[PDB]
RNA sequence: GGCCAGCAUCAGUUUUGGUGGCAGGAUAAAUCCAUAGGAAUGUAGCUUGCCUCGGUAAGUAUUAUAGCCUGUG
RNA sequence: AGAACUGGCGAUGCGGGAUGAACCGAACGUAGAGUUAAGGUGCCGGAAUACACGCUCAUCAGACACCACAAAAGGUGUUAG
RNA sequence: UUUGCUCCACACAAUAUAGAUGGAUACGAAUAAGGCGUCCUUGUGGCGUCGCUGAACCAUAGCAGGCUAGCAACGGUGCACUUGGCGGAAAGGCCUUGGGUGCUUGCUGGCGAAUUGCAAUGUCAUUUUGCGUGGGGAUAAAUCAUUUGUAUACGACUUAGA
């Protein structure tokens, strides 16, 4: 529909986002995806920590090198339930991968891009209410994650200078609109109003 | 973390030089020349590279090195490396820095007697060490055949692969370590006798 | 140095309440809510709009702002008097939702001329606006 | 089954203003104010009148109306916490060893330093927690006071003391020693 | 099993020389359709009668529709039914329009509740409930009390798209 | 103007398939903006473009064209069986698809 | 008339829509109308009792200044 | 390990059961179109993140015949009797 | 090593392409709550309004968009300049000044279009490189061999050499 949709992960249930990002993909819509952190999964925040301590022991015995890797950062976990559901070791699937990319924060261009949700995979619209869930960002940090606090400073930083931003706009609009008032009530209008505008 | 920029000194000991250079005697030499122009005009440049440092910047480190020349050793070229500042605020820090290009510190001005530090260095060359010296590994019988400064059993049979964990012969020595916690019993002075 | 508790505000299942049908036969029709089953099933009724007295499930059903008085369990010709007598009818044409709802019938009537005609219209339009703000 | 509701009544009284916004609870009155945060719940707070406001959930299953009291209770406590306050007392208790208790501070801190508990060289340091007041009761032996406007932090704060005096390896049927809440009640006397 | 509709089905034992006109015995039987209802039919007579089908015939057969389609009643159901380590007998209230649609959400429930498949129900008794405070299980009595009105908090419209530009509301 | 578009943008997804067979005959085929079989109802029998480029020209063009037909609807969201004159590359599973307005019916 | 196509009219197969006429049943059951009787999750009225000038409540009260249920037609 | 009747595998691919001699479905000339079986339809993967009523929260939940196991005994978890 | 390198410019040639074909159109936060407007005592404030999907918003007419004239406006927008400022998370992009110049479908005119023959993507995008042209700019090093021994099985490492 768009070249590239970037996907604001805040509030979204891991597997979920996952399951239709790589359906994009495979059809040919490049996908970016931003705020991995503010990413969720359900069940509460031990039983997704017992998760991964048991992915965690699986590595290979003659040498741990060769073996699964473990990525702790918030993103490369959401690209394994992305990888997990992409017939990745064929051209096809490399290909549609490609595609992707993930990240913590919005970094730029993507800060001033417009980004979308995924009501499917939206937990707040999903999720029972009263189930426990868990933050992406509190899972990561708890397995090795290094990087939270200089999310948060940056992040923080960056939600000042979208305020003014949007500040701005939203004054820039109430002119606008008030420019939509003499012209109301004129003959284009009235004629523009019976053709459903 | 990552860097952002590197501010350096207009003059710059052949010393530092050298350690830019493969072939020294043929080469011609033209190391920082052009940088060294950029002071040049008023400083512009540079004035606006030590301002952004302090404008970003989380941490800073000074570029120093060693005067090999006061020194019996033959290796002529010295060495360069980073040095974390850690006192007062970023700004006040690169001023520091700036202050001190081409100028010159002294072990007292950061080491002091009893002071507890560490020290960073490669350890000593063996080259291809056996198993035995290199791990520490038992002398087998002396009536073993094929030797017996070896380890008589590499793996079970599963996992059926030599695993990380055995010790086998190899390389022994010129590691680096971190060894800490050595205190200094003396800071001496060159111009004591 | 009052109390002051929020609120929120919801519209609530009850005799009397007026839904929009969302899916079925009916569909975009209103009709009101004449009893009441369990959590899950109401009995509705919309006669003026022409739909069945028939039990229905909520969750094809959008419950609206508007309500009007009636005795639970009335009947479909009892519902149809107090309904007009309350004209909710014209109730929910002035509504934003409504109109809403009329606007986007419209656009998808336009014929492919009448489409170029609101292009133009908006050029027109575009000119006197984009004048208006940049004046002052 | 899913009740299609209860609700609870919380009491209002002539001091205190209580005014909640999202489901963030702010309860001002005389010796102060207490905010919490409710966000953890889904129940549905009304005003009725300046001494009146109602709190329900709308069908709700056993654990989640379970939950609705405790939401009562724990505005309550916010209230009566800011008119009358809470008031915990303690009283050492030991069989030998005078237990020694005093009040430290090491940059800007407030301690509870507990000394020579059954004979121990050690040093004992619980922290004083911001909002509570700690008093040696006069008139009383071997008393100590904790009051506050939050019975969390208050009663919070007494425990910690009396668990750092847990006795290790002895019969601690024989071997009372310790320091323990003795009396809960309020601040404000009469009532 | 289905979506029910209600049968009377009327059968008898064949006649013979020296009994003609026997008996004739009527069952309501909730079923999917008449195929299923005659054979419900034998099912329960040849657990009350010297008959099986071979030597019996079913005289009649009629859909029985509800009087009153679009009145709402308080059922009290009474069935009878197998677990997996015996059989037992209950009493359900269900509150719907229809007989019909009541025996649909019963087997419903009997499947949720006890996991009961449909052959191991019996159907003894549906009846409407005439007055209320007759009504006896309490999660039906719940929505009879006078004015009775109510919310649906958290309001979860149906995307129609997969990208959404807003974020959703779940206000009502 | 600036748009010159007479066709519906559209994407080669799969040949028909099993879990563990395809067949090159069929391609299936998303269009934008139809949601269910009722909707692509419409297309059937439109005219499909992949439209393609080359290195070598040919006559006298460095793009080329495989064209097809849809044949029918398939499965419940809007999806679009079609084939062509030669069965599609596949490497194009993911790759852009015209389907014109010819012949119409309007 | 070699190669490859488009449209039209047909034939074989098939898929997917729109629309007309009928048959059956409790000659659907409902709604609606008429009528008889009833009751409460009791509408008006009335009583008494608190109560910021009429609002609440607990009585009475079966169509009244809402209605519903059941049977028969 | 050994018998009875049938049906198979052996001698046989094809669709399903991930995988597999014997299970389910269905038996094979080269092909076009259509419709299905058993089995499936979040994504891998063709096919409803379909509809509907319930129940279930597990600091080692559960998840489909053959089949790749769990029992006595307990619970003031919760559900309906 | 037969005139090499680099940034800007255009010209020709070649080579590609995981797949342009009006526009990726920027708060944050909550969801048992919010957005917007407005007032105020500036607050967990009063009052109004909105949702129930982007089915939107914006753009969109002109030989794929030709050549021309005028009016009403002083607005819009393309381009290249120039003024002041912002952005380091991968800033490499955003905002602001001023004159110039084009276009304007805001409205009204003149001319042109056919034969591509009843469809044939009917070719209008962006990758990388190669050869010359002339407008700026810049004039190294590494390796072998020799050599050290803080190194070494051999490579490698570490030194030294106008
Ligand atoms: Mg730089
Ligand atoms: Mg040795
Ligand atoms: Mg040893
Ligand atoms: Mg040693
Ligand atoms: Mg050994
Ligand atoms: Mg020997
Ligand atoms: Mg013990
Ligand atoms: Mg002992
Ligand atoms: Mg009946
Ligand atoms: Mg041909
Ligand atoms: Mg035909
Ligand atoms: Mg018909
Ligand atoms: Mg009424
Ligand atoms: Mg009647
Ligand atoms: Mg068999
Ligand atoms: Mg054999
Ligand atoms: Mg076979
Ligand atoms: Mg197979
Ligand atoms: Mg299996
Ligand atoms: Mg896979
Ligand atoms: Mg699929
Ligand atoms: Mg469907
Ligand atoms: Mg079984
Ligand atoms: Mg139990
Ligand atoms: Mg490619
Ligand atoms: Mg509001
Ligand atoms: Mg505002
Ligand atoms: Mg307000
Ligand atoms: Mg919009
Ligand atoms: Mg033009
Ligand atoms: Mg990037
Ligand atoms: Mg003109
Ligand atoms: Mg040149």
């Amino acid at each position: 529909v768009e070249p590239v949709v970037v996907i604001d992960g805040k509030g979204h249930l891991v597997g979920r986002l996952a399951s239709v990002v790589a359906k994009q993909l495979l059809n040919g819509q490049k996908i970016v995806v931003v705020r991995a952190e503010e990413l969720n999964i359900s069940g509460e925040f031990f039983r997704n920590k017992l998760k991964y301590h048991d992915f965690l022991r699986k590595a290979t015995a003659f040498n741990k090198t060769r073996g699964p890797f473990h990525f702790r950062a918030p993103s490369r976990i959401f690209y394994k339930a992305l990888r997990g559901m992409v017939s990745h070791k064929t051209a096809r699937g490399k290909a549609a991968l490609e595609r992707l990319k993930v990240f913590e924060g919005i970094p730029p261009p993507y800060d001033k891009k417009k980004r979308v949700v995924v009501p499917q995979a939206l937990r707040v619209l999903r999720l029972k209410p009263g189930r426990k869930y868990t933050t992406l960002g509190k899972l990561s940090t708890s397995v090795g994650w290094k990087y939270e606090d200089v999310v948060a400073k940056l992040e923080a930083k960056r939600k000042v200078s979208s305020a003014e931003y949007y500040a701005k706009k939203r004054a820039f609009t109430k002119k606008v609109a008030s420019a939509n008032a003499t012209a109301a009530e004129s003959d284009v209008a009235k004629q523009l109003a019976a053709l459903g505008y | 973390l990552r860097s952002l920029t590197t501010v350096w000194a207009e003059h710059l000991s052949d010393e530092v030089k050298r350690r830019f250079y493969k072939n020294w005697y043929k080469s011609k030499k033209k190391a920082f020349t052009k940088y060294s122009a950029k002071y040049a005009q008023d400083g512009a440049g540079i004035e606006r590279e030590l301002a952004r440092i302090k404008k970003y910047a989380s941490v800073v480190r000074v570029l120093v090195h060693t005067q090999i020349r006061k020194t019996p050793l033959a290796q002529k070229k010295a060495h360069l490396a980073e040095i974390q500042l850690n006192g007062g605020s970023i700004s006040e820090k690169v001023d520091w820095a700036r202050e001190h290009f081409e100028k010159t510190v002294a072990v007292d001005s950061v080491f002091e007697q009893n002071e507890m530090i560490d020290a960073i260095a490669v350890t000593k060359g063996h080259g291809f060490e056996g198993v035995t010296h290199r791990w520490g590994t038992k002398k087998l019988p002396r009536k073993t055949h094929r030797g017996l400064r070896k380890v008589a059993c590499i793996g079970a049979w599963h996992p059926a692969h030599v695993m990380w964990s055995v010790a086998r012969a190899g390389q022994r020595g010129y590691h680096s370590r971190t060894s800490i916690n050595h205190k200094i019993y003396r800071v001496g002075k060159g111009d004591d006798e | 140095t009052d109390s002051i508790v929020k609120a929120s505000n919801w519209r609530l299942v009850e005799v009397g309440r007026v839904v929009l049908i969302k899916k079925g036969q009916s569909a975009g029709k209103l009709a009101a809510i004449v009893e009441i089953i369990d959590q899950k099933k109401v009995l509705i009724d919309g006669p003026k709009a022409g739909v069945p007295r028939q039990a229905i499930n909520l969750g094809q059903v959008v419950l609206t702002p508007l309500t009007f008085a009636l005795p639970r369990g009335a009947r479909t010709a009892t519902v149809s008097k107090k309904w007009a007598a309350a004209a909710v009818c014209e109730k929910w044409a002035a509504s934003s939702w409504a109109k809403k709802i009329a606007q986007r019938e419209r656009r998808a009537a336009l014929t492919d001329f009448e489409r170029f005609q609101v292009m133009v219209l908006r050029k027109q339009k575009r000119y006197t606006v984009k004048k208006a703000l940049a004046k002052a | 089954m899913k009740y299609i509701q209860t609700e609870q009544q919380i009491e209002v009284p002539e001091g205190v203003t209580v005014s909640i916004k999202s489901r963030i609870v702010k309860v001002v009155g005389p010796r102060g104010t207490l905010t919490k945060n409710l966000k953890h719940i889904d129940v549905t707070f009304t005003k009725v009148n300046n001494q009146l406001i109602k709190v329900a959930v709308h069908n709700g299953g056993r654990k989640h109306v379970a939950a609705l009291r405790t939401v009562k209770s724990l505005v309550d406590n916010m209230i009566t916490g800011v008119t009358k306050g809470y008031k915990y007392k303690m009283r050492y208790v030991y069989a030998h060893f005078p237990i020694n208790v005093n009040i430290v501070e090491k940059d800007g801190a407030k301690f509870i330093e507990v000394r020579n508990f059954l004979g121990d060289k050690k040093i004992r340091n619980v922290p004083v927690r911001d909002g509570v007041t700690i008093e040696f009761s006069t008139n009383v032996k071997d008393e100590i006071v904790l009051s506050g406007n939050s019975v969390e932090d208050v009663s919070q704060n007494a425990a910690d003391l009396q668990q750092i005096c847990r006795v290790r390896n002895k019969d601690i049927r024989k071997f009372l020693d310790g320091i323990y809440v003795s009396h809960k009640g309020f601040i404000t006397e009469d009532l | 099993m289905a979506h029910f509709k209600e049968y009377q089905v009327i059968g008898r034992r064949l006649p013979t020389e020296s009994v003609p006109e026997p008996k004739l015995f009527r069952m309501r039987i909730f079923a999917s359709n008449e195929v299923i209802a005659k054979s419900r039919y034998w099912y329960f007579l040849q657990k009350l009668h010297k008959v099986k089908k071979a030597s019996g015939e079913i005289v009649s057969i009629n859909q029985i529709n509800e009087a009153h389609p679009t009145k709402v009643k308080n059922f009290g159901v009474w069935v009878r039914y197998d677990s997996r380590s015996g059989t037992h007998n209950m009493y359900k209230e269900i509150r719907d329009v229809s007989r019909v649609a009541a025996v649909e959400t019963l087997y419903q429930d009997m499947a949720a509740r006890h996991r009961a498949r449909f052959r191991s129900i019996h159907i003894l008794k549906v009846a409407e409930i005439e007055k209320t405070a007759d009504v006896k299980r309490q999660y039906v009595k719940q929505f009879l009390t006078k004015d009775l009105k109510f919310p649906l908090p958290h309001r979860v419209q149906k995307s129609t798209k997969t990208f959404s530009y807003k974020r959703p509301s779940t206000f009502y | 103007a600036e748009s010159h578009r007479l066709y519906v943008k559209g994407k080669h997804l799969s040949y028909q398939r099993s879990k563990r067979v395809n067949n090159p005959n069929v391609s299936l085929i998303k269009i934008e903006g139809v949601a269910t079989p009722q909707d692509a109802q419409f297309y059937l029998g439109k005219r499909i473009a992949y439209v393609y480029r080359a290195s070598k020209e040919v006559r006298g063009s460095k793009i080329r064209v495989m064209w097809g037909k849809v044949t029918r609807t398939h499965g419940n969201s809007g999806v679009v069986r079609a084939t062509f004159r030669n069965n599609l590359p596949a490497k194009t599973f993911g790759a852009s698809v015209r389907i014109f307005l010819y012949p119409s019916n309007i």
